[PDB]
């Protein structure tokens, strides 16, 4: 049961998002970033928005930036819940999962 | 004596000043073999001389770290070793020579 | 209750020409520092990063 | 100042220009161009022979500890002679800065694998090979990574069709999942959304 | 036993099916005479390795164009 | 600013009381009993599960559900074959063919949405200039066949007529935010 | 532009017929009586709207008319290897085919394709074959241009032939009439038969003819069973057993309320020797190159082996001996 | 935390599993908690702030042994720090608009679209052809919950992006799984997978 | 410029070594993956795939072909490539279209 | 007899459950279903290959400890003796010998699994 070698095989969920995005407009390509990391959707799309804003040379308004930070933090809490309570589930601790998925 | 560096896998050295002097002196000695006009030689000599002077001036380890602006003295020692190895590699690479080959006509033209 | 949301800075009825507040048209191509088509002191990409401070809220957990 | 325009600072731009000249004069044998964008992003375009020397220097040198390989990418520009542009995005934590290193390659002109410098490249180079066909010398285990096991082609190339040439379905006669040429109930619609009017006079290529 | 070597070689060359048994001869160039191809001659060499339990490098193997050359090589 | 989540505290705090407390912790399973007590505490709480079929969760006026095509109060259909919906649909689920109606009006002869291809994003209803195409609050429209999930103009109009009151209420509540 | 109604789709050959029709891209109508769960395997054989499943009953002729309403081709694969409590051989091979043919004629279907059997004769010792001959006559009476297909034994993954024989291992030894000899079998491949039927759905010359789909080789039953047991590396212990005892054993096995393992008619048909082509067209007329049993026996017989012999090559088994009668 | 932090079984099952040194983490390209649990002081929210993160106070947790247990503590502490940031956001939410008042980039309000010719034209074009992005190339990185999420976006001056490479933090982490699994059992590998925090949507793209 | 082989002769040496490797591996592949084909069929397929690229004359292109063939060989040696992936080399689901002008005229354009 | 009867009844109940389980459900057999399981991909090697044991030493130690239990089990009858001094001396010596063996293995690192 000792692991002498690991060979991760990925690509079983490669749908070609990067090539698809080339055929869309920037707004049409925004939703792809919600689906990239399906546990930190708003963080992903915030990263995309910051990139597009950098290339456009525009600045989002202060209230928009504060909303974005608030929901980035909510999303981080969501993702850390998922990470911690699925690590616990894989180890063998089941009840944290049920306690935290209510939140 | 520091009980720990903050970084996993990086042990605390008991002879930081001696080790730093050793490594900086080795870097200067190896740089002596570079061509005189090598910009790498010139700049690396500048940096190593400045850091070696700081080490010579400062006996206390904490204030030495503050002067060096390189985190922990162990990290500075690691960077010194890296610089020495890089100097050894550069002495064979010889990057000071003229551009090996120019690009095609518009290899870096964007938007195309 | 019903909302009444505000307006942005550029809802002025005067002094609001778009050429002044245009952002995309102020983007300029990158500056070519050196090109193959055409003592100094050592420098870094930026001043060395400052060391962080142990928190006052709760340094140790 | 102007609420809807990004605020720009010149300190970062000047520092990046200085460091760009620094690297250019430290490696004259490989550096072919250097530029700092209006976004403040130093970009060093090198000859493909200088990839390993350049990255080793940019990682080991004290005044440039770009120790994190954030990205290794390829961009496909079919027109130019060298189709593929390999882009390395690097991060220096000591100086809290980012640099970009660019080179070029063709379908028949490999590049030197930098797995010795950065081990992070071990999979990025595999992805580049799989999706563009750029080969890398001295790679410990270069092979496909993202595409199907027997997949033929390099999808991310611009000449590759969006939906490829093959698709899978289950065939009861042979009791297997079989690969067949692609037929779609509704073909992809390529909307022509390009206006005749130029939007940006600052990027007007001379006639 | 060069005669035994030559007999095993002919046995394998006849067990190979692309060639023509009657036209197959100890003096018949695989490429020029029998009509075999590069890959065919590669399979012939692999069959000889099977029979003799002996390996053959490609550099040495590229020249074994005829059964007499094969048996002379096996003489080793 | 940083904090140490797990930093060594001491390696010489020796008194009999501390040693005996650690021994009692090891031999009596104190933290294990603490965890058992936490689970026992949870057992005696009101479960958060809801009787789903007869008790549904909350939903906002902005909930993006099954699509529908609306009509004017006079019974006229709002759709005027803009094809902004079709042009903006990121997944290309919308397919529209229109003709000049007998009235001389601009109206659609076919308007199909592939609900197995739609990503339920709302770009269509936010790009529609006349509030013709909407996403009602319906989230329970699963089928036993694939073809039933290819909506046509009649299906979408029937959905609009069915959910008109709720769709109108949601638009009334949310339009000022739009 | 073909619209084809397959009346025995939910079977061993019907699935292949439906699969090939779907590949050709013709609309398919599947009239079924089984449970909806039994048609899931056909569910995925066609793109959207290509396949139309509708419930039907042999007794109710309205269902037959509804099935054959808008069809240009009607393929009739109805059949059964045992006499059900409600349906017997006469009903299955005469009444239902005749009713389907008459409904199709009244509706106006261009093509009608009926599947019988190679040894279907009016004088056959087998009740099923004797009924099949009468069914051929009635179908050609009520639909004079109906095509007739007469396959030999069909072997495939879901067959009752190679599987049937390989299942004799559960009974230690293999009882054979005359020890297999004096019995010639010419098995055809199910994919070949399905391709033949689908091609006959459009071949201009096929209308009004009778085809005989038979494999390439003819084996003696003994050598065929020996080959089957060689493929399923089992111990072949053949021994002779007179036909009356064999028929009694079949009678015993045919008393189960469910699907009998064997039956009197099943043993009769197993032991009646196949005929010779004798001027009938055959698969090559419709353009199907018959596939030998040697190539496709492994995919049918590999699941009857034990772990020791599971991963054995097709070439590890000696091919049977083919007669030339 | 009462359930997992001090439990001897959890401690035995996570402590000293998949230990990674700081230098190896940097050279393998780990980001976020993977770096911070090994002692490296890095966090884009602090070092390369974006949006209004420079206006909020929080602490970056740091590990000492670089093991699964240290990373778990780092994540549990990051949740509390996120609560700390959320409070400040709720208290400092300014009043104003929500999208850049530039109808050539962000769509106009529907009420204006249904009244003003310029707003209607801009809405039409924004939802049909979209806004054009001036030519160039950028790399933007953020401290996403899983690490450093990055996008290298190349615009050719049109309204459709020319190239968009996505740097998923898990792509570099999953590559180091072989390194971290050395000298460990299958159960330990299972434990290691969770700490890397991998969703394969970003890994595969 | 040389990827590996200086000239077509060295490239051919590499190609022949690859053919040896595939020819050797076919029996083990069939036995292990329980394919419903014969070793003769597998080796015929290997020859067909090799000959499908016999027109190439550039040493660099030959080197690329040999590298990708070696990759496929590794993928098959290891059981990363499954039976469904290997039986795709045989195209036993394709009904060939004719090359006759009149047949093409009848079916489609 | 009262024990043979109950054991046979339990065996027959289990066998009847097996018979019902196998002869009641409708069965559809094919190679794809009957193939071995491995997370959706075909096994790359037989399961009969050698499977290294990292606790072989602890197993062969468990054998000896099981025989030690064999020696210790007659104690309930042993304590019923008039030579209680001898019985106590023997029990203590045996238990201490077992403890010394365990301690020696522990120190020499026999209880640690092989890597
Ligand atoms: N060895 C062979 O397989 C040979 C087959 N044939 C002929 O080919 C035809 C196909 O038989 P095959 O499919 O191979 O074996 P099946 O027994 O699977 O064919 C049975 C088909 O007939 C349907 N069916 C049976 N009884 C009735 C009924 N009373 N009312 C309605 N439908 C009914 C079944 O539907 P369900 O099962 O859902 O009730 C099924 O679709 C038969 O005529 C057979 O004699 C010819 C030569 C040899
Ligand atoms: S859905 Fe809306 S935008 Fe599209 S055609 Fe109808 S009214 Fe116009
Ligand atoms: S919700 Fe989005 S994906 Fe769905 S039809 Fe509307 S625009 Fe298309």
């Amino acid at each position: 049961e000792m692991v002498r070698k690991c060979d991760p095989h990925i690509g079983l969920l490669h749908r070609g998002t990067e090539k698809l995005i080339e055929y869309k407009t920037y707004l049409q390509a925004l939703p792809y970033f919600d689906r990239l990391d399906y546990v930190s959707m708003m963080c992903n799309e915030q990263a995309y928005s910051i990139a597009v804003e950098k290339l456009l040379n525009i600045q989002p308004p202060p209230r928009a930036q504060w909303i974005r930070v608030l929901f980035g933090e909510i999303t981080r809490i969501l993702n850390h819940i998922m990470a911690v309570t699925t690590h616990a589930l894989d180890i063998g601790a089941m009840t944290p999962f049920f306690w935290m998925f209510e939140e | 004596l520091k009980k720990t560096t903050g970084l996993v896998g990086l042990a605390v050295c008991d002879t930081p000043h001696e080790r730093l002097t050793i490594l900086y002196t080795k870097t200067l000695d190896i740089l002596k073999h570079f061509p005189k006009h090598a910009a790498y030689r010139k700049y690396t000599e500048q940096i190593t001389n400045e850091k070696l002077d700081m080490v010579k001036a400062e006996p206390d380890v904490k204030k030495l770290e503050a002067l060096l602006q390189g985190g922990e003295v162990e990290e500075v020692i690691l960077q010194a070793e890296k610089e020495l190895s890089l100097a050894r590699k550069m002495l064979k690479w010889k990057p000071w020579e003229p551009l090996v080959e120019e690009p095609p006509a518009n290899q870096w033209k964007w938007p195309i | 209750p019903p909302p009444k949301l505000p307006v942005g800075p550029s809802h002025k009825l005067s002094n609001n020409y778009y050429c002044t507040r245009d952002g995309r048209r102020e983007v300029v191509p990158p500056s070519i520092i050196m090109s193959s088509q055409k003592e100094k002191k050592a420098v870094t990409p930026a001043p060395p990063m400052k060391r962080w401070e142990l928190s006052k809220d709760q340094p140790y957990l | 100042k102007r609420p809807t325009v990004r605020p720009r600072s010149d300190v970062t731009h000047k520092q990046l220009s200085a460091f760009g000249e620094y690297v250019a004069e430290i490696l004259p044998k490989y550096v072919q161009q250097v530029q700092v964008s209006c976004l403040d992003e130093l970009e060093i375009c090198i000859h493909p022979d200088g990839v390993i020397p350049t990255l080793t220097f940019l990682r080991d040198h004290t005044n440039a500890q770009f120790k994190s390989l954030a990205d290794l990418t390829a961009v496909d520009v079919p027109t130019r002679q060298n189709r593929f542009e390999i882009v390395y995005n690097l991060l220096s934590l000591r100086f809290n800065s980012r640099i970009r290193v660019k080179t070029y390659a063709d379908e028949l002109t490999p590049i030197d694998s930098i797995v010795s410098v950065h081990i992070a490249a071990n999979w990025y180079e595999r992805e580049v090979w799989d999706m563009f066909g750029v080969f890398f010398f001295n790679h410990p285990d270069l092979r496909r990574i993202l595409t199907d096991y027997g997949f033929e082609g390099h999808p991310f190339r611009k000449d590759f069709p969006l939906t490829g040439y093959v698709e899978l379905r289950y065939d009861d006669e042979v009791k297997r999942v079989v690969a067949e040429p692609v037929e779609l109930a509704q073909e992809f619609r390529k909307f022509d959304l390009n206006s005749p009017w130029e939007a940006f006079p600052a990027y007007r290529q001379p006639p | 036993t060069l005669d035994g070597i030559k007999d095993r070689v002919l046995y394998v060359l006849k067990l190979y099916d692309k060639i023509d048994p009657e036209k197959l001869s100890v003096n018949s160039h695989f490429m020029k005479d029998l009509g075999l191809d590069s890959l065919d001659q590669v399979e012939i060499i692999m069959a000889m390795e099977d029979e003799f339990g002996f390996e053959i490098p490609d550099i040495d193997a590229e020249k074994l164009m005829c059964p007499q050359e094969i048996v002379d090589y096996i003489a080793d | 600013t940083y904090k140490y989540v797990n930093k060594k505290e001491q390696e010489s705090e020796v008194d009999m009381k501390s040693a005996t407390d650690n021994a009692a912790r090891i031999l009596m399973w104190t933290e294990l009993i603490r965890g058992l007590g936490m689970t026992l505490s949870y057992l005696f709480r009101e479960p958060a599960t809801i009787n789903y079929p007869f008790e549904k969760g909350p939903l906002s006026p902005r909930f993006r559900g099954e699509h529908a095509l609306r009509r004017y109060p006079s019974g006229e259909e709002r759709c005027i074959a803009c094809k902004l919906c079709e042009a903006i649909c990121p997944a290309q689920a919308i397919t529209i063919e229109a003709e000049p109606r007998a009235d001389g009006s601009r109206r659609t002869t076919r308007y199909d949405i592939d609900m197995t291809k739609c990503i339920y994003c709302g770009f269509c209803q936010e790009a529609c200039p006349v509030d013709a195409i909407v996403e009602g609050p319906n989230f329970e429209f699963s089928t036993e066949t694939h073809e039933e999930l290819l909506y046509n103009k009649e299906k979408l109009l029937n959905n609009g007529d069915k959910w008109e009151a709720e769709i109108a209420a949601n638009i009334q509540a949310d339009y000022l935010y739009r | 532009g073909v619209v084809a109604t397959v009346f025995g789709a939910t079977g061993f050959l019907g699935r292949y017929v439906v699969n090939h029709l779907g590949r050709m891209g013709s609309q398919v109508i599947i009239p079924y009586r089984c449970d909806v769960y039994d048609i899931m395997h056909l569910r995925l054989m066609g793109d959207l709207g290509q396949l139309t499943f509708l419930e039907w009953d042999a007794r109710d002729k309205d269902s037959i008319r509804k099935a054959v309403q808008h069809s240009n081709v009607v393929i009739n694969l109805i059949g059964r290897e045992w006499e059900t409590r409600n349906f017997d051989f006469e009903d299955v091979f005469v009444n239902i085919p005749r009713a389907i043919a008459q409904a199709s004629k009244e509706a106006g279907v261009e093509r009608f394709i009926h599947v019988s059997h190679l040894n279907a004769s009016m004088k056959s010792s087998s009740k099923s074959l004797r009924s099949k001959a009468v069914g051929e006559k009635e179908v050609r009476s009520v639909f004079p241009e109906a095509i007739i297909i007469r396959p030999s034994d069909i072997f495939g993954r879901e067959d009752r032939f190679l599987n049937h024989f390989a299942n004799y291992r559960w009974f230690l030894a293999v009882p054979l009439v005359s020890l297999g000899f004096k019995t010639v079998k010419q098995p055809v491949y199910v994919a070949d038969v399905s391709k033949g039927i689908v091609n006959a759905t459009k071949d201009p010359d096929a209308v009004g003819k009778t085809f005989a789909f038979t494999g390439p080789n003819r084996y003696l039953l003994f050598h065929l069973v020996k080959y089957i047991f060689g493929m399923t590396h089992r111990t072949f212990i053949p021994y002779p057993l007179p036909l009356f005892v064999y028929s009694w054993i079949g009678k015993l096995f045919g008393l189960s309320p469910f699907e009998p393992w064997t039956t009197k008619d099943k043993v009769e048909r197993i032991h009646i020797s196949d005929v010779m082509p004798t001027d009938l067209p055959g698969l090559e007329d419709l353009g199907v190159q018959p596939t030998p049993l040697e190539l496709k026996s492994i995919e049918v017989l590999r699941r009857h082996r034990t772990y020791r012999w599971l991963s054995s090559e097709i070439e590890e088994t000696k091919p049977a001996k083919t007669v030339n009668y | 935390e009462e359930m997992l932090t001090n439990n001897r079984i959890w401690r035995n099952r996570t402590v000293d599993i998949g230990v990674v040194t700081a230098e190896d983490a940097l050279n393998y390209g780990f980001s976020g908690v993977m770096l911070r649990g090994s002692g490296i002081q890095w966090d884009l929210r602090k070092t390369q702030p974006y949006d209004v993160y420079d206006q909020v106070e929080f602490d970056v947790p740091i590990g000492s042994r670089g093991d699964c247990y240290d990373r778990y503590l780092c994540r549990v502490e990051e949740m509390r720090q996120s609560l700390r940031i959320i409070e400040q956001c709720l208290n400092k939410m300014p009043p104003g608009e929500i999208k850049v008042d530039d109808a050539k980039v962000s769509p106009p309000k529907r009420a204006e679209m249904k009244t003003s010719m310029e707003s209607l034209i801009h809405h039409f074009k924004l939802y049909t052809e979209g806004y054009q992005v001036p030519p160039g190339a950028t790399y933007t990185a953020i401290e996403a919950p899983k690490g450093e999420f990055g996008v290298y976006l190349v615009s050719d001056g049109s309204s459709r992006p020319y190239r968009c490479k996505i740097k998923a933090p898990g792509f570099a982490h999953l590559a180091g799984l072989d390194k971290m699994s050395k000298g460990h059992m299958l159960a330990d590998v299972v434990a290691i997978i969770g700490t890397q925090d991998i969703v394969f949507g970003e890994i595969d793209r | 410029k040389p990827i590996f082989s200086r000239d077509l002769n060295e490239a051919k040496r590499r190609v022949r070594e690859l053919y040896r490797a595939w020819y050797r591996e076919v029996p083990n592949t069939v036995h292990l993956m329980q394919l419903d084909i014969t070793v003769k069929q597998g080796r015929d397929k290997v020859r067909e795939m090799f000959m499908k690229n016999a027109h190439v004359t550039d040493p660099r292109v030959v080197d690329l072909l040999v590298i990708k063939g070696k990759m496929e060989l590794q993928e098959t040696i290891k059981v990363w490539k499954q039976r469904t992936h290997v039986m795709r080399f045989f195209h036993e689901t394709e009904t060939p279209r004719p090359k006759d002008f009149l047949s093409k005229f009848y079916m489609g354009h | 007899m009262n024990l043979y009867t109950v054991i046979f009844i339990n065996i027959l109940l289990s066998l009847t459950l097996i018979l019902v389980a196998f002869w009641l459900p409708q069965m559809n057999l094919y190679s794809e279903k009957a193939n071995p399981y491995e997370c959706g991909f075909d096994p790359t090697s037989s399961a009969r290959l050698p499977f290294s044991m990292k606790f072989f030493l602890v197993a062969i130690t468990f054998l000896l400890f099981d025989l030690e239990i064999a020696l210790l089990l007659p104690l309930p009858w042993a304590i019923q003796t008039i030579k209680t001094s001898t019985m106590m001396i023997m029990a203590f010596i045996l238990v201490t010998i077992l403890s010394l063996g365990l301690a020696y293995e522990w120190t020499q690192k026999g209880l640690e699994w092989t890597e």
